[PDB]
RNA sequence: CACAGGGAUAACUGGCUUGUGGCGGCCAAGCGUUCAUAGCGACGUCGCUUUUUGAUCCUUCGAUGUCGGCUCUUCCUAUCAUACCGAAGCAGAAUUCGGUAAGCGUUGGAUUGUUCACCCACUAAUAGGGAACGUGAGCUGGGUUUAGACCGUCGUGAGACAGGUUAGUUUUACCCUACUGAUGAACUCGUCGCAAUGGUAAUUCAGCUUAGUACGAGAGGAACCGCUGAUUCAGAUAAUUGGUUUUUGCGGUUGUCCGACCGGGCAGUGCCGCGAAGCUACCAUCUGCUGGAUAAUGGCUGAACGCCUCUAAGUCAGAAUCCAU
RNA sequence: AUUAACGAGAUUCCCACUGUCCCUAUCUACUAUCUAGCGAAACCACAGCCAAGGGAACGGGCUUGGCAAAAUCAGCGGGGAA
RNA sequence: GUGAAGCCAGAGGAAACUCUGGUGGAGGCUCGCAGCGGUUCUGACGUGCAAAUCGAUCGUCAAAUCUGAGCAUGGGGGCGAA
């Protein structure tokens, strides 16, 4: 089945196609480069975009030569664009970052550096186990 | 339902106002308006800004 | 040849004549259908728009993600002093539609209503209903009771005439607003008995509506002037190097239909249209004589609904008010019309009972930080002004 | 490079034709494990269309601006997806053939001036076409197609090439109609109403449960009701967050001028930080109804035709369709 | 055939940068707009609402239908094969 | 701004000679103001202020640089870094 989380609520999306974010696990990659979003619809001239907690297709531009020149799934864990939840509080992080996964949802690495947003932890249980400070 | 206190100036925060900031080292900051946030990001010291709680309690006013 | 790629059209053709509305006061084009097995009651009211604020409550919706958690929502406040009933009208069915055949007024009318029938009241002789009033003192008002009997015999739809008491608001206007309100209930004889017993008496909004009810709001929207296509319809801007303007539509039709058609977007007037927005839930009906009409069970502060410093470009809400979830068309100070619902609700989102926990009353003239004047003084201490 | 002319005559639209291109039928040797027709159709043969290209030269040479893209509206059905159905060499799952149906959609990119094409990726799907091969007093000017210049082949030469390359001015609306909005004479001046006619609006997906159930030796593997969200579209609104700053509102600071302090002028808003009000953003929040008559198809009673038959008289249900609210 | 330095000469990639774009919003001055004064030109057979038909094979006027109510202001770029 | 020949002082080596610090002020050298010119916006205007102008951005700037007056060459002739 196509990989996009079920039951996600509406939130501001801060990362369109063509953005480079940081890598936040120990797989050997340094940065990720977004080429698609796993739930986008159709509309003339509209770039697909994603937020914290949804799957993305990306390539690595700096890292081990065994991971370059390839297309991997990934999940966004923190973004620099302010957004709010149903409790009415606007929050934002200091950078944009994501981790590498497989289509089933298991993380390729084993450790996560830095804090993660609550949406990513709630939707992907595998990322929750390796997380430290949440939100 | 509870209130919070501004990290830079000590002003009271009611639900829905201000913003929350999470820095790269997992430290949490809360602000009530845009004046506090701008001065914090400019790296001013709250003990040298005359209208803050920290300044007032230090000078015993 | 065909257009290269597909895309939906900009705008809707259902609200098509983008002209200024004919009348400033909103117009009720339909009423809920009558049931003769229910007690007699009114179906509409009117008020004035004050502003918006914020509330906090905990949600009740099994299966949802925010179930049994607190949420933040925006609301709208309507200032609603009572109305005065002045008369009633009757209607009959014809092969050409409904038409009115009689209307009978009350003996005494206030200067608020009489101003509605004039355009220079300050220099008139003010004789609007002087000769009609004498009909009550002749033959024990047999002419008045004759018209009432006619309505009982021929009419099948009965409506009432009512006007606002605009002197109880902070507005500069002295001329009241008048409308017709249909009576739904048991029998035509019952409708006349109920309607006439309300002659020149005040009616409060809490007898018409109630809490946890879905209603509709009718008004005229905010007005802008002459507006181009980009903002009026939402068309894509043209490139940066376009000669002779770039806020246009490039092609306004093919060759052979040989006329500019009615489905193309063009510059004209925007705003000040008549609208009817539906399914707005009522959260609170507050009384004007209560000194704590903005207090909840978990918040025991004694305060009223007016923010610190007052609503911007409006006064203070010293009368009864209705709190509505969301937004409604119209600017502040504008007359609102409230109508009962034409729909049936079984959605479990419209059947929810709401209990409030906190209501914001800080200043909206800036980044307000305190709920009351006492709280601000306790926080700051003593100032040079206090001596 | 020039003059007198020509629509007696070519290069673009339009008109007749339809060889060629595209699409649809008839017969039944044969394929299909047996079995012409579940799905196909050899030898033959009848058509339709004007989004291919030819054939002709009727209109225009005292001029109808000649490629492609961008923007925007509407129409056709020979249906890619969505609704409800018939058939199978249809156990389930996935597929294939057919009917009513144009209401609603049909995308983000690398190279190429490209029409055409070929790849990467999302999606329910990434269907085919017309409107003077729609659209230059709407844009653009990359190509082609004036004058400058280089190369290859050709020519004794001036020069040629549907061969490659580089640089090359895109004019006018104030008139009539059409369209979008805005006033208004005549029957006293006003307030409250009715409704002929015109317009019309929503759309698709996912998660949980049903359920590891029905079916199947196994491997595998559904659906109706119910609950919660999201994509595209439409109409509003400014409590909160963000943007905007001539509030020239307060503060800081450079040069020069008013003898210094105070308080000010000039540098078309000197420059910088914060900044209310107003406007505003799927960069923010709210909201989007149910009646009737039907098509395909499946049925009831029932003759013609002593049996049979959904039909001939009569009648039931019924689609994202149609007409109304 | 190579070639350091030089070039408002043609071409490909990288870092920084940005409203070129997602997707559009807001502000200032001068216009346009209204008034007093002053005051032209291009163009013009006659004119100026459509659908179909036939016709020099794309009608404003002809034939059969649809329809059709004074005098007017700001814009607009379909047609007048302007 | 850069810093060529010539000149002064010190140091190394058996010699032939070599190294360091100053002085000096060359070049159809270089950044850039006035003049001279005219790359791009394919900007303004395009019945213009103007029958070639206006704005911002650009090229050169001590020599094959810019410029006044007097004089010469006259139409199948002149003049031409073409
Ligand atoms: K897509
Ligand atoms: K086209
Ligand atoms: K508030
Ligand atoms: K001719
Ligand atoms: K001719
Ligand atoms: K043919
Ligand atoms: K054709
Ligand atoms: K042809
Ligand atoms: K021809
Ligand atoms: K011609
Ligand atoms: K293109
Ligand atoms: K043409
Ligand atoms: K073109
Ligand atoms: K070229
Ligand atoms: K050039
Ligand atoms: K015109
Ligand atoms: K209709
Ligand atoms: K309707
Ligand atoms: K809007
Ligand atoms: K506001
Ligand atoms: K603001
Ligand atoms: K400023
Ligand atoms: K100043
Ligand atoms: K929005
Ligand atoms: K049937
Ligand atoms: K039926
Ligand atoms: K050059
Ligand atoms: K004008
Ligand atoms: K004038
Ligand atoms: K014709
Ligand atoms: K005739
Ligand atoms: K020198
Ligand atoms: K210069
Ligand atoms: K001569
Ligand atoms: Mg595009
Ligand atoms: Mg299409
Ligand atoms: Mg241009
Ligand atoms: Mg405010
Ligand atoms: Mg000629
Ligand atoms: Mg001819
Ligand atoms: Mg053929
Ligand atoms: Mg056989
Ligand atoms: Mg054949
Ligand atoms: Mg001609
Ligand atoms: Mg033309
Ligand atoms: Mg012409
Ligand atoms: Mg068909
Ligand atoms: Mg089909
Ligand atoms: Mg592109
Ligand atoms: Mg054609
Ligand atoms: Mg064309
Ligand atoms: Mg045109
Ligand atoms: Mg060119
Ligand atoms: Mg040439
Ligand atoms: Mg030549
Ligand atoms: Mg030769
Ligand atoms: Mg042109
Ligand atoms: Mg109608
Ligand atoms: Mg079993
Ligand atoms: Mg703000
Ligand atoms: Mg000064
Ligand atoms: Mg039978
Ligand atoms: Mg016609
Ligand atoms: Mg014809
Ligand atoms: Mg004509
Ligand atoms: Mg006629
Ligand atoms: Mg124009
Ligand atoms: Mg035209
Ligand atoms: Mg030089
Ligand atoms: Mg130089
Ligand atoms: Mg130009
Ligand atoms: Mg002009």
């Amino acid at each position: 089945k196509r990989g996009a989380p079920g039951g996600k609520l509406k939130m501001t999306l801060g990362l369109p196609v063509g953005a480079i974010m940081n890598c936040a696990d120990n797989s050997g990659a340094r940065n990720l480069y977004i080429i698609a979003v796993k739930g986008a619809g159709a509309r003339l001239n509209r770039l697909p975009a994603g937020g914290v907690g949804d799957m993305v297709m990306a390539t690595v531009k700096k890292g081990k030569p065994e991971l370059r020149k390839k297309v991997h799934p990934a999940v966004i864990v923190r973004q620099a664009k302010p957004w709010k939840r149903f409790d009415g509080v606007f929050l934002y992080f200091e950078d944009n970052a994501g981790v590498i996964v497989n289509p089933k949802g298991e993380m390729k690495g084993s450790a996560i550096t830095g804090p993660v947003g609550k949406e990513a932890a709630e939707l992907w249980p595998r990322i929750a186990s390796n997380a430290g400070v949440v939100m | 339902m509870r209130t919070y206190e501004d990290t830079f100036s000590g002003q009271r925060i009611y639900p829905g106002k201000g913003k929350l900031y999470v820095r790269g080292d997992s430290k949490i900051f809360r602000f009530q308006n845009g004046k506090s946030e701008s001065l914090f990001l400019q790296r001013k010291n709250p003990r040298r800004i005359a209208w803050t709680v920290l300044y007032r309690r230090q000078h015993r006013k | 040849s065909h257009r290269k790629y597909e895309a939906p059209r900009h705008g809707s053709l259902a609200f098509l004549p983008r002209k200024r509305a004919a009348r400033h006061r909103g117009r009720v084009k339909s009423f809920p259908k009558d049931d003769p097995k229910k007690p007699v009651h009114l179906t509409a009211a009117m008020g004035y728009k004050a502003g918006m604020t914020t509330i906090v409550r905990d949600l009740d919706r099994p299966g949802a993600k925010a179930h049994k958690k607190e949420v933040v929502e925006a609301v709208t406040i309507i200032d609603c002093p009572p109305m005065v009933v002045v008369g009633l009208v009757g209607y009959i069915e014809t092969p050409r539609g409904l038409r009115s055949l009689t209307t009978v007024w009350a003996e005494h009318l206030s200067d608020e209503v009489k101003r509605r029938f004039y355009k220079n009241w300050y220099k008139s002789k003010k004789k609007a209903f002087t000769k009609y009033a004498k009909k009550y003192a002749e033959n024990n008002g047999a002419s008045i009771t004759r018209e009432l009997e006619r309505i009982k015999k021929y009419c099948t739809v009965v409506r009432v005439l009512a006007h606002t008491q605009i002197r109880k608001t902070p507005l500069k206007q002295k001329k009241a607003h008048l409308m017709e309100i249909q009576i739904n209930g048991g029998s035509v004889a019952d409708k006349v008995e109920f309607g006439r017993s309300l002659f020149e008496k005040p009616v409060t909004i809490d007898t018409i509506f109630e809490k946890d009810e879905m209603i509709d709001v009718i008004a005229v929207t905010k007005g802008h002037g002459f507006v181009g296509v980009t903002a009026r319809w939402g068309t894509k801007k043209l490139p940066r190097k376009t000669h002779k303007g770039l806020r246009k539509v490039a092609c306004i039709g093919a060759w052979h239909p040989s006329h500019v058609q009615w489905t193309v977007a063009r510059a004209g007037q925007m705003g000040y249209h008549h609208r009817t927005s539906v399914n707005h839930k009522i959260y609170r009906i507050g009384k004007g004589d209560d000194e704590a009409n903005a207090s909840t069970e978990t918040d025991l502060t004694k305060k009223k609904i007016t923010p610190m410093g007052g609503f911007v470009r409006y006064g203070e809400v010293n009368n009864d008010y209705v709190m509505i979830k969301g937004s409604v068309p119209g600017v502040k100070k504008r007359i609102m019309t409230l109508r009962k619902s034409l729909f049936t609700h079984t959605s479990r989102k419209a059947l929810e009972k709401v209990e409030l926990k906190w209501i914001d009353t800080s200043s909206e003239f800036g980044h307000g930080a305190f709920q009351t004047a006492a709280e601000k003084k306790q926080f700051m201490g003593t100032l040079k002004k206090d001596l």
